[PDB]
RNA sequence: GCUGUAAGUAAGCUUUGAUCCAGAGAUUUCCGAAUGGGGAAACCCAGCAUGAGUUAUGUCAUGUUAUCGAUAUGUGAAUACAUAGCAUAUCAGAAGGCACACCCGGAGAACUGAAACAUCUUAGUACCCGGAGGAAGAGAAAGAAAAUUCGAUUCCCUUAGUAGCGGCGAGCGAAAUGGGAAGAGCCCAAACCAACAAGCUUGCUUGUUGGGGUUGUAGGACACUCUAGAGUUACAAAGGACGACAUUAGACGAAUCAUCUGGAAAGAUGAAUCAAAGAAGGUAAUAAUCCUGUAGUCGAAAAUGUUGUCUCUCUUGAGUGGAUCCUGAGUACGACGGAGCACGUGAAAUUCCGUCGGAAUCUGGGAGGACCAUCUCCUAAGGCUAAAUACUCUCUAGUGACCGAUAGUGAACCAGUACCGUGAGGGAAAGGUGAAAAGCACCCCGGAAGGGGAGUGAAAUAGAACCUGAAACCGUGUGCUU
RNA sequence: GAGUAGCGAAAGACGGGUGAGAAUCCCGUCCACCGAUUGACUAAGGUUUCCAGAGGAAGGCUCGUCCGCUCUGGGUUAGUCGGGUCCUAAGCUGAGGCCGACAGGCGUAGGCGAUGGAUAACAGGUUGAUAUUCCUGUACCACCUAUAAUCGUUUUAAUCGA
RNA sequence: AGAUAGAAAAUAGGUGCCCGUACCGCAAACCGACACAGGUAGUCAAGAUGAGAAUUCUAAGGUGAGCGAGCGAACUCUCGU
């Protein structure tokens, strides 16, 4: 737990314009919540974090040659720290 | 059955009474590709992986109901059996005593 | 709708006419709602009045 | 490699599991950040750990069979 | 050697035994009987306890918290005792699913047939529901028979389309005997009771504690006299301890070379060989001797069915009198109304259900097709019981004068899927390049799709919509005609 | 049948550009139509049709360089908005209970259920796609911690309450 | 009714979760098999004329309707005299 949340970071021109500022996008588990995603982020980089904002995105359709699929349902969080730095490399 | 990479005799296809040396098994379809057989024409395009490309000549597989081992005693085509030496099941060229198989 | 000492219950046949023609029937028992000692303490329940023609405490 | 696993004292096997959680993690990191070029080291960890959880259970299978 | 299908390119893993294959164990998100409350299943919102976190709040983790059952304690109304009722605790108690099969019950059609139709037939069928069990039902005589009883039950053949029942129409339709499969009899009440727990004054008695013995040669107590094998499939009922084959991985396993044609031979030709193996499938064509195998033999760490025993656990066997006593009650049976039995409230005797009545206790009761008298047989009204028998969602091995893609499953191919419908439901079409992908390097026209060379290949009117490639149909030439 | 019927209400013209190709795509000018609406919002419903590049087989009743089409990569940010969280109607369920051949039907206490009641954020800026959600400004509602300027038998109080 | 030695007061710091949010919505993204002349609740809705949410033109803002180019016979359709 605090690590299994993060599946990922993101990383596109929106999220590298959000990085602009010290916004940083995650793709996070799809079975937590904010204060959650808080604690985790502040307790890896040891950053403080001072809000964070949640959005849940549908599963896409997505045809594979003759088979039809669906992708996975999403959950991305963003974060808005103060001071500290989430550094991708 | 035969091994990664003893000297076998080829009975079937253009190439018959030819040795050569087995390199490549591929037990999941029983297929061998032994040196000097079956050699192909392949069209390889330029692509950028491969700079270029050409017509390689590279070995093709053959089944394993093509080729036999060679007596190491007498090059005389024969069977294998086995024998259960400490009970290890070595091999055997079923016309004379012990067969070697080490690479 | 049993009797919870004989265990008379409901019956099945057939209501014939003069010319043979059937109707399906019932026959039901003569269930009565009296007071008997279930268990000790008393309790209404439905029996049979052939059971209470000899051998029931009310 | 579980011999030595169970020749751990049970201690820092904890310790050892979150140390494969945090290389893991920043592994997995730097591969979304296109930064890895090192696929089998992914699964390796994931069997590491999987043979340090095995060997964690079979550890407190004991106690509840001797008490 | 491997990292499924699925190609790939990438990082790797492996002789230090991995990969794989079996046995065993662990992890096993969420919904669903769904069970902490709710809900438009795969989602929301909590109580309690314990822990994490935070200065704290918010937050999180793991148990737990449904309803019934039974058992056990608390407490305890209207009411005085006491009962409802409440409140807890415990328990692998119940739920749900399914094989579209088989079985036993509860309920129960209709079209149809009668050349109409109502009785009757379809039919106790279909469909519903409730139980099951791997089988179930039935079962040890109140049974057939005039016997000399197969001496329990069932099931197969025949009796036999007979006897019979039928608006005596349609049409229903036995049973006994005999021949076979199977080779099982077993316990409780009742009398009565040494002893004891309780009301009685030990005179009478109560009890489930237990014994007792369960049957027609009439059995048992009774009184005499007498004497210590079973079995977990009924016949009480539990479980360690040794073996024995078999089954959920596997192992070994005989004997062929040459030429010819070929793109390749297993074919043809010649000469051999093995066979407890000439089943079968592969292999570049048609193989006993090339490969996988086959006959034969061998083989389990484990986890199972199964079985020999050794334990173990149970434990009385008879006779003779027969004075008394006991042998299954609202029962048999009768009347009314219905069902069932091949047989239509009828003789329904045989047998059940509803409603009223309502018996005998061996010096008795029931049956022998109205029936009786006599004879013969049996002994009801309590219970258990394996085998022969029915069926196949599966699994294992194999078989087919069974189908070979408009057939055979609907489905050989991501099929109960496209699709259709609000939904129950309904439901398709669609296999084949080559031996090997060798899947056509380059060049030429073109934006590309295509093509034309060259090359691969035996073959490319085998180039991926790819084996063979008919007819309808559409074209381009023309010999003879108009 | 036949190169026949049809091409689904309507105003287009022209210059420039793009391309293998242009009445049909992009830009511009003029003209015209709607304007209690063909305009702006927001529900129900559909789910990715949204945005930026790229393509042209197929789908667009023609063409197509274009698109609600295809390929690639992106895009939905709330203590205050609407719900959950709070309440309940009509109905639906309903422990025990009543009735029922089985199945099950009915129903009390209690629950569920808005189309209603109660609830604290406004303006401006902002990209290709979001914004009472993001950012700038200024606020408000609950909750917790530290402190309190003395409320004062903790029965009453500064004041705690079914 | 009870419950209790406590915080209100004039501050200063913090904490505030799940779901929906794109896009169409008198429509070529919805119900009509279709890029269908039908149906699809509610809100805002300007100027001139008027009593008016009527009527004609226009503003804000959208749009030129996924086939055209000719010729202007018969015959149908719509319209005027």
């Amino acid at each position: 737990e605090a690590r299994d949340i993060l599946k990922r970071p993101v990383i596109t021109e929106k999220s590298s314009e959000a990085m602009a500022e010290d916004k940083y996008t995650f793709d996070v588990d799809t079975r937590v919540n904010k204060t959650q995603v808080k604690m985790a982020v502040e307790e890896i980089f040891n950053v403080k974090v001072a809000s964070v904002n949640i959005m849940n995105y549908k599963p896409k359709k997505k045809r594979m040659g003759r088979y039809q699929g669906y992708t996975n349902k999403r959950r991305k969080a963003i974060v808005t720290l103060k001071e500290g730095s989430i550094d991708l490399f | 059955h035969i091994k990664k990479g003893d000297n076998v005799k080829v009975i079937a296809g253009k190439d018959k009474g030819k040795e050569g040396k087995v390199i490549a098994t591929l037990p999941k379809k029983d297929r061998v590709v032994v040196e000097g057989v079956n050699i192909m024409k392949k069209h390889q395009k330029p692509t950028q992986l491969n700079p270029e490309g050409g017509i390689l000549e590279t070995e093709a597989a053959i089944h394993v109901s093509n080729v036999q081992l060679l007596d190491p005693k007498t090059n005389e085509p024969t069977r294998v059996g086995y024998k259960f030496v400490d009970g290890k099941k070595v091999r055997i060229a079923k016309k004379s005593g012990e067969e070697i198989k080490s690479n | 709708k049993q009797c919870f000492v004989t265990g008379r219950k409901a019956s099945t046949g057939n209501r014939r006419s003069h010319a043979l023609n059937s109707t399906k029937r019932r026959w039901n028992a003569n269930l009565q709602k009296v007071r008997i000692l279930v268990d000790g303490k008393p309790k209404k329940v439905w029996v049979s009045a052939r059971a209470l023609k000899s051998g029931k405490v009310t | 490699k579980a011999k030595e696993i169970r020749d751990l004292t049970t201690s820092e096997i904890e310790e050892q599991i979150k140390s494969s959680k945090e290389e893991l993690f920043n592994l997995r990191f730097q591969l979304a950040t296109g930064q890895l070029e090192e696929t089998a080291r992914i699964r390796t960890v994931r069997k590491t750990i999987a043979r340090l959880k095995t060997v964690a259970r079979e550890r407190e299978i004991e106690q509840s069979k001797a008490n």
